[PDB]
């Protein structure tokens, strides 16, 4: 539930803490911009498809 | 004509595609710097 | 030199500045502002202005004796 | 006859108005961008030549009786074009044979008086110089002839057409060569005549003449001009080296001109599949796999076509001759329904273990198989069968026990489980390492792609490529 | 009337296809084949299901009086033009069309709805008419053709929510919108649960949320869907009346790992003598598997097999061919392991998992724009 | 070459990990698609 | 002589004559579907089959090029095994077949073991190596981006 | 190398209107 950053294991009955990195965040939205780019191309597709 | 004339003729092509190739390259350039001088005289 | 045309534009302004308020535009480079002297007027615009910045009836400079847009 | 009589008169001009305009606007233009636009390396008329590919195969076949096409080709080749007032009786007669189209009768010429028509190109001053111009006036003798697909007793005639447009090679290598780069248009027109020419010498036995003819033909290249005519030979050279069944092969590894740097996304699409066939019978695979791959997406961009039916069947042969497991319909087409039946079944038997039912259904359908050209999987094939089970256990199991990965494998016995456990490593399936202290096959984990130098690695080439595109913008675009 | 037709081609759907199943199938067919006079969908039946009864005499009797108390009136209409109107009047086509669908067929549906299409030009009759539509694409079950005349109906019809066409807009989340394309449009579309009432025209609400209890759980694993299905009020009264719902999502969020074979098979047994028997779980149970998996190797990095055999279910030799199956193709991260009896599992990083996805829509583009260089510039 | 030398004695493309993965529940969300805002 | 690829090349020419009829060439190739999973000294247990004469000449060379990459995977990862083991398996107990494994390789017969020695590597790293030339490429990709084109 | 991926599709743009502009403007001069 996400109430504490731990991890367990059971073949050693030991408890492990470790603590959260904020920088999953650059590469995030550098992916969402291609998606941007996959449409514009798109867009010009038909437009060179439409007329030379 | 093989031995004597071909070496020239041969040597002519591309001594002309050249100069074929860089007159669109020149143009290109010359309506360019049109572009800004028609700019700046504005 | 396209750089240093755009600075020596900028003596026009020099801070005797009046004050109107930009209404309408025609087309390129030439639009309608109403003045704060009660008339209203058909003038010129510089084009060193952002064109982003227009249309919520800005307040905007004027000239005092050529009243264009600056 | 009242049924069929009033059915005559819309048939002919229909072709009499569009495809009497399109080559005369074609003639015209390339023409003008023959004697003006010195850089004609790239006409708009090489788009027209596109078109030509896809126009005379579908637009007119037979020479339309009812006198409808029968009279293009004594109008378009009485061509000598003088001078501008013995041109402009020409640019009349454009108009004038159209009345003896339609209100006379057209010269017929049955297969047969085309090769005689071809003095009207030498007939009271005509041209030589418009090696373009009487170029297509070569193929145009093909063009209803070898496109109404007759492959009958005028295949010598289709020959003879030939030898007189071979003829004009020698009229490009000897008469007047003067820098107007026009081989790359004849090369499109020896590739065009060379796809049926191909068929030809598939109708008859081999091709040693034009190997001598064709090693020659390339020889010009590289040297007077390079672009797309060494190119579309080199399939021509490949596809019959690949057709007969000789060693073949490594002269075409060691055939240094692979690289033409494109061929406008249609020509090297296929060239990186016909050369993926070459690298996948000495037993490269992920060499093989990735061009397969690279093939297959390159220029898919029609339905069905008949070549992307068999991209799509070979490219998960190889893999699975690897053994990742892959299958087939995702991309379905309705020429494929019938051609995907035998290869359906061809790669269940993979996954599963049973053996007499691959070797069932190799039995029922080998005649399809021997009919696609891929008689050598099943001397490798039975290799992956193992393969694919091991791998993927070594996939599922990060420490496996020698004296457990047989059992599960029907098996029988802990020996015959490392009898699949000492190659893979070596044909580079896992990673895993073996202990002779306790036989477990136990593999590890990469993490060190972002943490140690991959990503800009791979990063350099993609930059590079895409200051390409910008590079080929900014050089292409003043042209107004 | 029209509106519990639901029953007949539901019923319909649930007789043949099971050969066995077919002893109190036959006993009320008899319900749904001589009464209502139901008319088409038994005599195409002919080779198809049993022997049969006298059905012919007694029936097309009925089907020729019912059809000459109505094919006199629709035809003619002429009646009210006496005193000349429009030459016309409105009362003949919009009020026995109905029919025309109920026991006429789509044949005298299609030529019937759409000349009350062009009569009236209202969107309340194109209200009617195209239910109707999609209602009959239910009964016949031509599940191609009405396929159209929804997205014609969002187009055009579809101006807003604000209750109105929202009656059957009930026509755009359990007949059209969520079939075969289902990861995500039962997610984003089933977030309203917003009324409870059974009307006359509402016949199916209390087995209608065991739909939507069953799919609810699929969208979001743990970013909070416990809210929308334990903390709703209108899904607890249910799950106050109906165990088999409680106890099976009592099970997964409570994490009782060894009941789930119990909660599975009450479904599965549930899903045993359903009408639903022509393409099964395309989603479910492996799934939910990988579902109860998911959350059970979370928090859990080094975890052993010996506790399988009891936290979730017995068959120690079980639990290990069915994780042979699912990490071994493509699902499931992490490495189980032999001998020493451990499941260990391996996550990405939070850049080797992004690395791996920006050189696939890297590749995507530039080989797009490969293609678009050539196209333009010979 | 080398032994591996030892001492001891339908049609389903990954959609078998979709379809063996598919076998219970949804038959009726096949054309059970559409019926949802007016009560729910 | 390690020549597969020549191997799969060679059978193109020869459909039907290579498999349905000719035994001299259905042999080595059923030597070659042995030689794809695991029989590879199953091989060496269908020895005794040669239709012709003797071609020992050729088994001596399969003789040969089987046993040294076996001596080439034990100084791999396989790292040590007893007497034994070279015995019933490898083949043939004990003639100079000993002779050749202490002499054409190492592992000498100590007491009771052969014996694996040092295979390691130190694995050193600079990654500054490539800052001089990383540099490079930089200059590189503000040189054309700047340069007029 | 986000950078360089919408500055090519930019630089794409003006090749089209280009073209577009280009043979556009002379099929109806002639």
């Amino acid at each position: 539930d996400k109430k504490f950053h731990g991890i367990l294991d059971q073949g050693e009955g030991v408890l492990i803490i470790f603590d959260e990195p904020p920088v999953d965040k650059t590469y995030e939205a550098a992916l969402e911009t291609i998606q941007n780019m996959s449409k514009v191309v798109d867009s010009l597709y038909n437009k060179a498809k439409k007329l030379t | 004509g093989s031995g004597l004339r071909q070496y020239y003729l041969s040597k002519i092509e591309e001594l002309q595609l050249i100069v074929n190739d860089k007159s669109q390259n020149l143009r290109r350039l010359q309506a360019q710097r049109n572009e800004l001088n028609a700019k700046v005289r504005l | 030199e396209f750089l240093h045309a755009q600075e020596e534009v900028k003596r026009i302004q020099s801070i005797p500045l009046v004050i109107g308020q930009f209404l309408e535009a025609v087309d390129q480079n030439t639009a309608i502002v109403g003045s704060t002297t009660g008339s209203n007027y058909y003038v010129r615009i510089l084009s060193t202005i952002d064109r982003e910045l227009l249309k919520p009836n800005a307040s905007v400079a004027l000239h005092k004796h050529s009243n264009a847009l600056v | 006859p009242p049924g069929g009589g009033e059915q005559e008169p819309p048939p002919p001009p229909a072709p009499q108005d569009v495809e009497m305009k399109e080559e005369a606007a074609t003639g015209g233009g390339s023409t003008g961008e023959a004697d003006g636009k010195t850089a004609a390396a790239a006409a708009e008329h090489s788009q027209r030549e596109l078109d030509t590919v896809t126009l005379e195969d579908i637009k007119e076949h037979v020479k339309q009786l009812e006198k409808a096409v029968s009279g293009k080709e004594p109008r378009f080749v009485l061509r000598a074009l003088r001078m501008l007032p013995s041109t402009s009786r020409r640019l009349n007669h454009y108009v004038l044979y159209k009345a003896v189209q339609g209100f006379f009768t057209s010269n017929n010429a049955t297969r047969d008086f085309l090769l005689p028509f071809l003095e009207e190109p030498m007939d009271t001053e005509a041209d030589l110089q418009f090696r373009p111009r009487t170029g297509k006036a070569a193929s145009t003798p093909l063009l209803p002839e070898v496109e109404a697909y007759l492959q009958l007793l005028v295949v010598i005639f289709m020959m003879n057409s030939k030898r007189y447009k071979e003829a004009q090679k020698i009229s490009d290598d000897l008469m007047q060569k003067i820098s107007t780069q026009n081989r790359r248009a004849l090369d499109l027109v020896a590739a065009k005549c060379y796809y049926y020419h191909a068929r030809v010498y598939e109708f008859l036995d081999k091709l040693d003449v034009v190997r001598s003819f064709l090693h020659a033909r390339l020889r010009t290249a590289t040297l007077r001009h390079d672009a797309d005519g060494q190119a579309t030979l080199l399939n021509l050279l490949l596809r019959n080296y690949l057709h007969y069944s000789l060693y073949d092969q490594a002269e075409k590894l060691v055939s240094k001109s692979v690289f033409p740097e494109q061929a406008n996304n249609n020509e090297w699409a296929r060239y990186l599949y016909y050369t993926g066939r070459i690298k996948a019978i000495q037993l490269e695979y992920s060499e093989a796999r990735r061009t397969m791959t690279n093939a297959l997406r390159k220029a898919p961009q029609h339905t069905a076509v008949g070549f992307k039916q068999t991209v799509h069947k070979l490219l998960i042969v190889v893999e699975l001759l690897l053994g990742e497991i892959p299958d087939r319909l995702q991309f379905r087409q309705p020429s494929l329904k019938r051609s995907l039946m035998p290869y359906f079944l061809l790669t269940q038997a993979v996954r599963t273990g049973n053996l007499a039912k691959f070797n069932q259904v190799l039995d029922q359908f080998g005649e399809k198989f021997q009919a696609d050209g891929t008689y050598t999987l099943i001397i490798r094939l039975r290799h992956n069968v193992i393969k694919t089970g091991v791998r993927m256990i070594s996939l599922s199991y990060s420490r496996i026990s020698l004296a457990d990965i047989a059992q599960k494998l029907q098996l029988d016995s802990p020996e015959d489980a490392e009898f699949i456990v000492a190659k893979a490593i070596r044909d580079g399936v896992i990673e895993a390492s073996i202990n002779h202290e306790k036989g477990y096959v136990q593999s590890k984990e990469m993490i060190d792609i972002y943490s140690t130098r991959e990503p800009q690695l791979a990063f350099h080439q993609r930059i590079s490529f895409c200051l390409d595109i910008h590079n080929m913008s900014v050089k292409a675009m003043r042209f107004p | 009337p029209k509106n519990p037709d639901l029953r007949i081609a539901q019923l319909r759907f649930l007789l043949s296809l099971p050969e066995h199943r077919g002893d109190a199938a036959v006993r009320d067919e008899l319900m749904a084949a001589v009464r209502d006079n139901n008319m088409a969908p038994y005599y195409e039946a002919l080779c198809k299901s049993l022997d049969w009864q006298i059905d012919v005499d007694l029936l097309n009797k009925m089907k020729k009086a019912n059809e000459d108390e109505l094919k006199r009136l629709d035809e003619e209409l002429e009646d009210a033009e006496k005193n000349l109107g429009e030459s016309e009047i409105r009362d003949a086509m919009m009020a026995k069309a109905e029919y025309l669908c109920r026991i006429g067929d789509k044949e005298g549906a299609l030529t019937a709805f759409r000349k009350t299409y062009d009569k009236t030009v209202a969107l309340g009759h194109r209200l009617d008419i195209v239910f109707y539509l999609l209602r009959i694409g239910l009964f016949y079950m031509d599940n191609d053709l009405i396929t159209r005349n929804t997205e014609k109906a969002k187009s055009l019809i579809e101006e807003g929510g604000d209750w109105d066409r929202r009656n059957r807009l009930k026509v755009y989340q359990g007949l059209y919108c969520v079939a075969i394309r289902d990861f995500k449009q039962a997610a984003e579309l089933f977030l309203d649960t917003v009324s409870t009432f059974t009307s006359y025209e509402l016949m199916d609400y209390k087995t209608f949320v065991t739909y939507t209890v069953y799919v609810s759980m699929i969208a979001l694993e743990r970013p909070d869907l416990r809210e929308k299905v334990i903390k709703g009020a209108e899904i607890l009264e249910v799950l106050h009346s109906l165990p088999a719902v409680r106890q099976y999502l009592f099970s997964l969020y409570e994490c009782r790992y060894s009941v789930f074979f119990q909660s599975l098979a009450v479904v599965e047994q549930e899903m045993k003598k359903d009408w639903l028997f022509a393409p099964h779980y395309r989603y479910y149970v492996r799934e939910m598997r990988i579902h109860a998996y998911s959350q059970l190797l979370e928090s859990y990095r080094s975890l052993t097999l010996g506790y399988m055999a009891e936290a979730f279910g017995v068959g120690v030799e079980f639990i290990d061919q069915e994780l042979s199956r699912f990490i071994a193709a493509g699902r499931l991260h992490c490495k189980i392991d032999k001998v020493n009896e451990i499941v260990e599992t391996n996550r990405p990083d939070s850049k080797n998992w992004q690395y791996q996805e920006t050189i696939k829509k890297g590749d995507l583009l530039l080989n797009r724009v490969q293609k678009l260089s050539r196209v333009i510039n010979m | 070459m080398s032994e591996k030398k030892q001492p001891v004695d339908e049609d389903n493309w990954d959609d078998d990990n979709v379809e063996d993965d598919f076998s219970n529940q949804l038959r009726a969300e096949l054309e059970k698609h559409g019926y949802k805002m007016e009560t729910s | 002589q390690n020549r597969v690829a020549e191997f799969h090349t060679e059978l193109e020419r020869l459909p039907a004559k290579d498999i349905q009829t000719n035994v001299y060439i259905k042999h080595p190739v059923s030597l070659e579907q042995y030689l794809m999973e695991g029989s590879y000294n199953k091989v060496f247990l269908a020895k005794g089959n040669i239709p012709a004469e003797s071609y020992t000449f050729f088994i001596d060379i399969l003789l040969d090029t089987i046993r040294d990459e076996i001596a080439g995977c034990i100084e791999k990862a396989y790292e040590k095994i007893l007497f034994t083991e070279a015995t019933r398996i490898l083949f043939f107990n004990t003639p100079k077949k000993m002779t050749d494994y202490a002499k054409k390789r190492g592992w000498v017969l100590g007491p009771n073991n052969y014996y694996s020695f040092a295979s390691q590597q130190q694995k050193p790293e600079d990654t500054t190596i490539p800052s001089t030339e990383l540099a490079k490429q930089v200059i590189e990709y503000a040189r054309q981006l700047e340069m007029i084109v | 190398y986000l950078a360089s991926l919408i500055r090519s599709v930019v630089a794409l743009h003006n090749l089209i209107n280009n073209k577009i502009a280009n043979r556009d403007a002379e099929k109806k001069e002639g």
